[PDB]
């Protein structure tokens, strides 16, 4: 069904869907709710409706995502990470800032504090931008006929890399092993790191009467 | 001032743009806003009225893992051509209609400044820009532009600055075109593909001479010294070189030394520098900035300091972190003008000694994540420090008594060290905003003298020491702590009394203290924004049913291993960990139903709870581990227990009972018939993993 709690989730087979209202206090008079629609094989479909207004209009309110569960392995031993994601978005009125992005967290050990974050931004609506120390892209890389600009930034004690798409990608199909291999070869990512989390979801800033529907989502680690 | 034509033109330009974050709100046709000069971004002339500056530029504000900019979306109207005397035009961060640069910009006939950098312009650069004869500053960097012909540059004979970074650069003869600008000083060509387009010696020979000062050549896959050698045709006038993120794999070029007037060298984020600064340095004499971060230098630190000996009186910032440097930090105060020094995450196995007395101007220092030994130096030799991080080292000895002479310190982190004691001067800091001395072997007792004058302390972290904290009665604390982290610290036989005047604190970890007193009456209400409450392994007694009032920020409640008694406290609507084992509670737990709870871990084992389990567990589907063992429950189990699809553990033994995937463990011993969960929202966006080493 549909659940509106702050930390509530739905654990299905080989998938977990969160609401993650982790910064709801930064805004006033907002709400959000996520729900799963159909699960079949390795494909999951879901939706997320929200309405956030006012408050700190320059902060992420939530990261309602659909994460994958897998046996943690080092980046060396990962052969391929196939992924697909088809989504549609429906906002209304004006002053709409949001984001759609993959998040991959890697650390030194199997269960450790997140040392490296890799975000893949398939859409940047209304001024949403990645973390960047200099505010400027540091690499331009093409993976599978998809262009990306790479940003590097600090998050406490974590290094965040960001691949922002040059154009909006509403239908994505790729192998994320290429991104990690590029990062290890050029950007200095250690190859012995353990990939602990892989997920994808939205990140609203300010939006009224908004709803995002993921018609299909798949991921695996080989 | 404010001739009506300019006001009409500016209003027409406003009409096209679609502002959404309050910008341009000062503009309007209302009689109250008639005067043009007072508008934001509009500057006029004193004698005449035609405006001189139009600076509608924005800035980035950044959060945990995102940044935002109030970009102006709209159409750039041609009515700006009514600005016949304009010379400043800065529309940088706004994203307009993501199309080609407007052509009418070439017809301003008085422009002297133009900054369209970091907008979302695309397409070819307009060819009419040859009409901008009077331009001096031109910034068009980091847009999705395509540049393959630079024939328009030859007619622009007044530039002192040209930024063309972040473009699909394909001009094979760019050096010849750039050289045609006699007065060029600073050149920005970062993020271009300059690796594929290296100038030839013949065309460098067939060129004029122009005195460049600052070079910003970053984000090109150079990877060798043979692809950027051309910049050594500028040794006479070079003053700043920025060569970061170039995947350089080799020795730093020896010709970087002997570059007179050099003041800013950036070589951060390379592949392998293989020895760091060579012997060619020490001839610099004017260096003021040197960033060699994350480059795998593998250099001996005293060798680097002796090779940087030329710029002792001028070097200000020295970033040398995320490298692999070994040795001992000796004689750092001989650098008169040093203000920042970063040496995080190295293989420094040495000492931190001064061995001679001279003051230092360092304001920022961090030596964390190393293997440094020995005692701390006389910290009174660093009077102007503002931050000081020395965590994860092997430092020993007491903190020197001069620590109280800083008078400007804001952060002091000495965690994960083998420090033995704390001095009495710690109170006289008066501007410390955070103090972390956790995981040290700290002995002795801390009286109020150590805390006498910290009127700005917000963070107190003395976790896991042999320390003691006894403050005299009738003491009025001068600080309002927001995080209180004092585990395994002897806070006294009685409940601490300095907590009465403490408000507005987010977490409270006073567990493993030796409190042997009942809950005081004055401790009746926690602050509204309380987040973490841990009172485990104490001897506190009383009733907590009147202490938890369902705040909206609760995440962790740990009142285990105490002498609490009474009805079960109200469970917060957003709590996640709820540990209450080893106490003396009693009664039914029917009050776990009236509100929806997002708890992921609750433990009620080793109490005297009796009665029947409520058939209301559908209201808490977030449960992972459930423990009701060693209690005195009775009656049939609720069928709603089958609705906890997220359960991973269910311990119910030593009871009097009668009568869901991922349930790894199912213990139902007696009753007459390592696991790891996730607490999300701990480190802001990041989650935290909690391991439950449950018994069997
Ligand atoms: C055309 O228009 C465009 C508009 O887009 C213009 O572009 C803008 O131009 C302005 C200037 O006009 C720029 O503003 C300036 O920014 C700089 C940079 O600030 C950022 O970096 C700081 C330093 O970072 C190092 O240090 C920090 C820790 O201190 C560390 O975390 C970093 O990772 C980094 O560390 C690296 O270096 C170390 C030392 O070498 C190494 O050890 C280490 O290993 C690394 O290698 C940083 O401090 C600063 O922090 C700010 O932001 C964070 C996050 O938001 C915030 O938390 C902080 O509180 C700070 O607010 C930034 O990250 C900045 O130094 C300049 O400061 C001047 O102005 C202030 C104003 O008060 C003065 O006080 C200063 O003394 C100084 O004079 C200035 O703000 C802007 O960045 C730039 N933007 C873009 C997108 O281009 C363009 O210039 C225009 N062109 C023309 C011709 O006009
Ligand atoms: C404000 O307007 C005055 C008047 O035009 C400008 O002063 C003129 O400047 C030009 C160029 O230097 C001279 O040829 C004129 O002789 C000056 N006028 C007078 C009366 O002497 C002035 O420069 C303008 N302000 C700015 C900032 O440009
Ligand atoms: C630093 O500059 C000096 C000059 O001030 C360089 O000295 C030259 O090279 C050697 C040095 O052993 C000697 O022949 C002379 O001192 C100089 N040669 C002349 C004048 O022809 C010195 O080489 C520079 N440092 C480095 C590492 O090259
Ligand atoms: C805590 O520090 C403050 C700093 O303002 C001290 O307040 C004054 O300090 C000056 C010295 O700079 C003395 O001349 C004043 O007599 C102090 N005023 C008061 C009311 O004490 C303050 O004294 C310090 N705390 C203690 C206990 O000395
Ligand atoms: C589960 O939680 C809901 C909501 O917290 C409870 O709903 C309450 O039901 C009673 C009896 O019908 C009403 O008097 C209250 O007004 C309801 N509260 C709200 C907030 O709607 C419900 O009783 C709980 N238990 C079960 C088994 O559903
Ligand atoms: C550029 O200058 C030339 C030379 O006077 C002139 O003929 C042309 O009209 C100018 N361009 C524009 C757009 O005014
Ligand atoms: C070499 O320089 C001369 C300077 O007079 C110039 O005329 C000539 O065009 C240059 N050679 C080439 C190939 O451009
Ligand atoms: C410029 O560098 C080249 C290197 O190929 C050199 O031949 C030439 O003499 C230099 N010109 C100077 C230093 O004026
Ligand atoms: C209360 O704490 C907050 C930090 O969350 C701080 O911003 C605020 O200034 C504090 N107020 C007082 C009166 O200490
Ligand atoms: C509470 O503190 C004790 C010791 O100080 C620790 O073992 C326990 O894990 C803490 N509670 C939580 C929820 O982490
Ligand atoms: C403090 O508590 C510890 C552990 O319970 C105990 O060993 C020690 O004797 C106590 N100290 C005093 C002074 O009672
Ligand atoms: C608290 O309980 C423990 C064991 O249940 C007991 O040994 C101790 O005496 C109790 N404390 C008091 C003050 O009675
Ligand atoms: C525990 O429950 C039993 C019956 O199941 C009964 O003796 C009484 O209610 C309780 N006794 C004690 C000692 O707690």
């Amino acid at each position: 069904g549909d659940y509106c709690g702050q930390w509530d989730w739905a654990k299905s087979t080989n998938y977990i869907v969160y609401n993650n209202l982790w910064n709801k206090n930064a805004a006033a008079s907002g709400s959000q709710c996520t729900g799963v629609d159909k699960i079949s094989g390795s494909t999951i479909a879901w939706h997320t409706s929200y309405t956030w207004t006012g408050g700190a209009a320059t902060e992420v309110k939530s990261y309602s995502n659909a994460a994958l569960v897998f046996s943690k392995k080092q980046i060396k031993n990962i052969k391929s990470i196939p992924t697909k994601m088809k989504y549609s978005y429906s906002h209304s009125s004006g002053t709409f800032v949001a984001d759609v992005s993959y998040d991959l967290f890697t650390s030194s050990t199997a269960s450790g504090s997140n040392e490296y974050e890799i975000m893949i931004w398939l859409a940047a609506y209304g001024g949403a931008g990645p973390i960047s120390s200099t505010g400027k892209a540091i690499a331009t890389v093409t993976i599978g006929s998809n262009s990306f600009k790479l940003y590097k930034g600090p998050n406490g004690s974590t290094t965040v890399f960001s691949f922002v798409a040059t154009k909006t990608i509403t239908n994505f199909s790729a192998d994320l092993q290429k991104f990690l291999s590029y990062l290890t070869k050029n950007q200095g990512l250690p190859s012995s790191q353990y990939l602990i989390t892989l997920e994808a979801g939205t990140e609203p800033f300010v939006g009224t009467n908004a709803k995002m529907t993921v018609s299909s989502f798949s991921a695996a680690v080989n | 001032l404010c001739i009506e034509k300019e006001r009409d033109a500016l209003l027409e330009f406003k009409r096209g743009l679609s502002d959404n974050f309050g910008q341009l709100s000062t503009w309007g046709d209302e009689e109250d806003k008639k005067e043009c000069c007072k508008w934001k971004g509009i500057e006029c002339n004193k004698t005449t009225g035609h405006v001189i500056v139009l600076d509608l530029h924005n800035a980035f504000t950044c959060s945990a893992s995102a940044c935002f900019a109030p970009r102006l979306t709209g159409k750039l109207s041609p009515s700006l051509l009514e600005l016949e005397y304009l010379n400043f035009l800065d529309l940088s961060v706004n994203e307009f209609e993501r199309s080609e640069i407007p052509r009418f910009i070439c017809s301003f006939k008085r422009l002297e400044y133009l900054n369209l950098s970091s907008s979302f312009f695309s397409g070819l650069i307009p060819t009419q820009f040859k009409n901008l004869t009077s331009l001096r500053i031109l910034d068009l960097g980091y847009n999705n532009l395509i540049v393959k012909d630079l024939t328009w540059l030859s007619h622009l004979s007044s530039l002192e600055l040209l930024s063309l970074g972040g473009s699909d650069f394909q001009v094979k003869n760019w050096f010849q075109e750039i050289t045609k600008l006699p007065l060029l000083k600073e050149l920005d060509l970062s993020l271009c593909g300059l690796s594929k387009l290296v100038p030839s010696p013949a065309e460098i020979a067939n060129s004029s001479l122009i005195s460049l000062s600052v070079l910003h050549l970053c984000c090109n896959e150079f990877s060798s010294s043979a692809k950027y050698s051309w910049l050594f045709n500028f040794s006479t006038s070079l003053t700043s070189i920025d060569l970061s993120n170039n995947q350089l794999d080799g020795q730093i070029d020896d010709r970087f030394g002997n570059l007179m007037y050099l003041e800013h060298l950036n070589l951060a984020n390379e592949l392998n520098l293989k020895g760091g600064i060579p012997s060619s340095f020490g001839n610099l004499t004017r260096l003021r900035y040197l960033d060699m971060s994350n480059t795998r230098t593998y250099q001996w630190l005293p060798e680097l300091f002796v090779r940087l000996s030329g710029s002792r009186k001028t070097l200000e910032v020295l970033g040398l972190n995320d490298n692999s440097m070994f040795g001992s930090l000796v004689d750092v105060t001989r650098f008169s003008a040093l203000k920042r020094l970063y040496l995080q995450k190295n293989v420094l196995n040495g000492f931190f000694m001064e061995r001679f007395g001279q003051v230092s101007s360092l304001e920022y220092l961090d030596l964390s994540d190393n293997q440094m030994r020995g005692p701390l130096p006389d910290l009174a030799l660093f009077p102007s420090l503002r931050e000081l991080h020395l965590g994860s080292n092997h430092f020993n000895g007491r903190i020197p008594q001069g620590i109280g002479k800083l008078s400007q310190l804001k952060i002091l982190d000495v965690s994960s060290n083998r420090l033995e004691g704390l001095p009495e001067s710690m109170g006289q800091l008066s501007n410390l905003e955070s103090f972390d001395a956790s995981y040290n072997v700290l002995k002795g007792t801390i009286t109020e003298s150590h805390l006498s004058n910290l009127s700005s302390l917000v963070d107190l972290d003395l976790s896991f020491n042999s320390l003691a904290l006894k403050t005299s009665i009738d003491w009025l604390p001068p600080f309002q702590l927001q995080v209180i982290n004092l585990p395994s610290c002897n806070l006294g036989p009685s409940f601490p009394k300095w907590l009465q005047s403490q408000n507005n604190y987010t977490v409270l970890d006073i567990s493993l203290a030796n409190i042997s007193d009942a809950l005081p009456s004055w401790f009746s209400g926690l602050p509204p924004d309380i987040k973490i409450l841990n009172l485990s392994n104490n001897q506190i007694s009383g009733r907590v049913s009147d202490l938890i009032e369902n705040a909206y920020d609760y995440m962790v409640i740990d009142l285990s291993s105490n002498n609490f008694s009474g009805p079960l406290p109200l469970v917060p609507t957003n709590v996640q960990i709820f540990y209450l084992h080893k106490n003396q509670f009693f009664g039914s737990i029917s009050s776990i139903c009236k509100s929806t709870t997002g708890a992921t871990s609750l433990d009620l084992s080793h109490n005297q709870f009796s009665g029947e389990l409520p058939d209301c567990w559908m209201n808490a589907t977030n449960l992972a581990v459930l423990n009701l063992a060693y209690n005195n429950f009775s009656g049939k189990l609720p069928q709603s227990l089958g609705s906890l699809t997220n359960l991973e553990a269910l311990y119910m033994r030593q009871n009097s009972f009668s009568g869901c995937q991922s349930l790894q463990i199912l213990d139902l011993g007696g009753n007459k018939l390592p696991m790891e969960f996730l607490v999300q929202g701990f480190y802001g966006k990041y989650p935290r993993h909690y391991s439950y080493l449950g018994n069997l």
